[PDB]
């Protein structure tokens, strides 16, 4: 009676009550938690198996950039940027590495060119004095791990002690058999034995802003599982 | 064969001590292969290595228990193959005249050698293989 | 509950780790190692005959150095001493096609032979820049040795020294 | 004690003293030598095995083109051009088939379009009267072979008697397993039993100019070997 | 030293060779062979059941001719005489996707059956241009028959006639 299933950063098999989202600590870097997975009312157990099971995670940050009469068109970011699957050609990245949106003009802000490893960007358009823009570059230079909870907060420990980096995460092209991710670890957790992902990085994270254009959800985490019903 | 090994050990101890071996009584009369020890040296003329990326080799005709070196420049050395599993061993021109060996009988031969970073060439002189 | 695991663990190394070390390099100085891997205490590691590398070695200005550049991975015992008996991955630079070679099975550049590293043994990454080129930086660069997430590639195999009885044998191997 | 290794057109395992580079004869076509491989001080032997071992060779020529007040933008070349791996789209050739550089303006000269098999090119820019430009198209229409030397010049003969062409060399995409090159031949040479590559073609070759932009070395040859230490 | 080799040798043929021959062709003249392979003296050659071809047959203006064009490889004995009993590679033109088909295993177009060629036997490449099309040139064109450098493809097998004792048998075969 074992059937594979999929999870999400939102609702799904949990109703947005047996799951939470959360930002992270930045000023002191801390291996904080951003997302949990509580077993809901029904299930007997859940199973994760790295080296058999998949994973996806698309993280982005947020900032705020004004404008000027003699606007710059150019920005710098304190969050290292890389491509995802190959070149930095925004047309063919398999999803963009940057998103932008003007606030005054409730409209997108398209990109002209990127200063690649300089971590600076050139835009296509010309913002105005005192005009606000919101950006959503991807998140790199940060670790990730899994762990577990014994119904209170007493951790069993961790799935697999060694971490994994996010620039690497972006680097490996998702959506390709063999080139998929398959971590290491093998676990099981029954009712209220919640799981929590952890992240250690300087920079922030963003799940929602209510002004992000592309589908209400700035980032995501998605995952495969093998459930006993 | 056990007593044969015993006789061999007795002959070896005889050749080592040179006390029970009466060959010395005839050796002292005139030189021969037995009196005359075999060894290696170089002529009066100092041997030169003005070049690098170049592991000079020197094939002793015999294993050597000890050596003796004199120079006027800092160089490197290795009695094992310096390129494959050979330890570096560097010289200071101040401590240029020296030796190693003796009681620590080293089973070396086919020595290697090379220039080191300095301000001149490394003319060398050597005395080896009292073995 | 958590599933039990073996001492053997499949991993992939890189720059931003504690025990690894690095440094910048200038042109025409091949003897300067840009990366210095360094055996942790009580942790043997292992590399089979073929394992990927991502020799990402770019300029200060974020550009892969000259294609005439070369990379030499090389084993080292203690004493900071290089060694010819034991050496991996003598290859150029301007060959890999970075952007895909971290991914595809085909670009993927495997080693020449296997390797073992006791609790303190060094490995170095010598970088022959020809001359007169752009210098090297590390922060604008990376490096790797394994493919542990995927399903076709190989990975580095680590073991804790305490969990064995052949540790003396491998110590004699060195 | 057999370990695989790699060679180069420069230094490496030879210190730029146990290797040489050289141009070729053009006015009389001669199967001349361009590059050697002397065994250095140390090794016991070297081994090459076609059908097991790889090879790479990126040859380019040189010329000199002035400019004009009513500059042409257009050139013709007495050296047949082809692509490398697929189309003649300079963006995606896996390395360009042409390089250009203005001398007065110490800067590149980008290309607009190529007259493909006509062996003519259109440029992007506008040179000036009496302005010098240096080009480095690739080299085709030429053979190649290997041979050997008995410490003097007395040749043993040749590795494999039949030649190989360079347009074909460019054609086969380097950097792809199976699609790699593996010639025919099987040899061995000890100390001072140097090897020499040979080339027969009309056109010149270029190893260096000291003004070529991309990395001091106009062409290259690179190769795999199996060495006894 | 050089390693000894067998009489059998793995090769790949093409245009710029001495013994091969070629000529230009006009439209609507299929009987004109654009390529005339011609047995060298004392050199038998051989082709197994499947071997690549690179039928690069372009225009004077460097353009592959009409896709309705067709290619017919065909064996010939002496007397300049075609032959139906023995024929390879009846196929179109505007099908191959030149740029990759010289490379990939998949495009790679193999023969219909095997072949043998004594010391003087001819092979011809007839080219059915439909009519009213652009003429053919050779200098802006190529042709091949084998994949000898690679590791997945096949190659042409040449032997010197002197190094055999079955040469009389193959001569009776013809």
């Amino acid at each position: 009676q074992t059937q594979e299933y999929t999870l999400s950063h939102t609702g799904g098999l949990l109703g947005s009550s047996k799951v939470t989202t959360a930002s992270n600590q930045t000023a002191p870097q801390r291996e904080t938690a951003i997302i949990s997975f509580e077993v809901p009312r029904k299930f007997s157990e859940i199973e994760y198996v790295g080296q058999r099971d998949a994973t996806r995670f698309v993280p982005r940050t947020t900032e705020e950039i004004t404008g000027t009469a003699n606007d710059d068109t150019v920005v710098q970011l304190q969050a290292n940027i890389q491509p995802i699957a190959g070149e930095e050609d925004m047309a063919d990245q398999d999803y963009p590495v940057v998103v932008a949106y003007n606030v005054t003009q409730g409209a997108q802000v398209e990109i002209a060119d990127v200063n690649y490893a300089t971590d600076e960007v050139t835009l296509a358009t010309d913002p105005a004095d005192g005009d606000t823009v919101k950006l959503w570059p991807i998140m790199g230079d940060g670790e990730v791990q899994f762990r577990l909870v014994n119904q209170f907060g007493q951790e069993e420990g961790r799935v697999y002690p060694w971490a994994t980096p996010l620039y690497r995460w972006h680097d490996f092209p998702q959506l390709k058999r063999g080139r998929e991710i398959n971590l290491h670890g093998s676990v099981t957790w029954q009712e209220n034995e919640t799981v929590e992902v952890l992240l250690d990085a300087p920079q922030a994270i963003t799940w929602e802003d209510a002004d992000y254009p592309e589908g209400q959800y700035v980032s995501t985490f998605e995952q495969d599982v093998e459930i006993t019903l | 064969v056990n007593v044969l090994e015993s006789k061999e050990f007795g002959g070896t101890t005889t050749v080592d001590k040179d006390l029970d071996v009466t060959k010395n009584v005839t050796r002292t009369d005139e030189p021969n292969e037995d009196n005359t020890p075999d060894y290696f040296s170089t002529g009066k003329d100092r041997v030169l290595v003005p070049d690098t990326e170049e592991w000079e080799r020197l094939g002793f005709g015999i294993v050597a228990k000890t050596v003796n070196v004199r120079t006027t420049d800092d160089v490197l050395l290795a009695f094992a193959n310096p390129n494959t599993n050979g330890p570096t061993f560097k010289i200071r021109s101040n401590e240029s005249p020296f030796t190693i060996g003796g009681d620590a009988g080293i089973d070396t031969a086919f020595m290697w050698l090379k220039k080191a970073e300095s301000a001149q060439n490394d003319p060398a002189v050597e005395i080896i293989a009292y073995r | 509950n958590i599933g039990n695991l073996s001492a053997e663990k499949q991993i992939s190394l890189y720059d931003g780790q504690p025990f690894i070390s690095e440094q910048d390099v200038a042109a025409g100085d091949p003897n300067t190692p840009a990366l210095t891997i360094e055996g942790p205490d009580g942790y043997v590691i292992a590399v089979d005959a073929g394992t990927p590398i991502a020799p990402e070695f770019r300029d200060s200005n974020g550009e892969k150095l000259d294609p005439s550049t070369r990379v030499i991975v090389q084993k080292c015992d203690r004493q900071g001493n290089p060694l010819g008996d034991g050496i991996i991955f003598n290859d150029t630079l301007g060959r890999f096609n970075y952007n895909k070679m971290r991914t595809d099975p085909d670009y993927m550049r495997k080693t020449a032979k296997s390797l073992m590293v006791d609790e303190r043994e060094i490995v170095k990454v010598f970088v022959d820049v020809p001359d007169g080129a752009n210098g090297y930086d590390a922060e604008r660069s990376r490096f790797t040795l394994g493919d542990d997430t995927s399903d076709f590639g190989k990975a580095v195999e680590i073991v804790d020294h305490d969990d064995l009885t052949e540790g003396e044998t491998q110590a004699v191997k060195s």
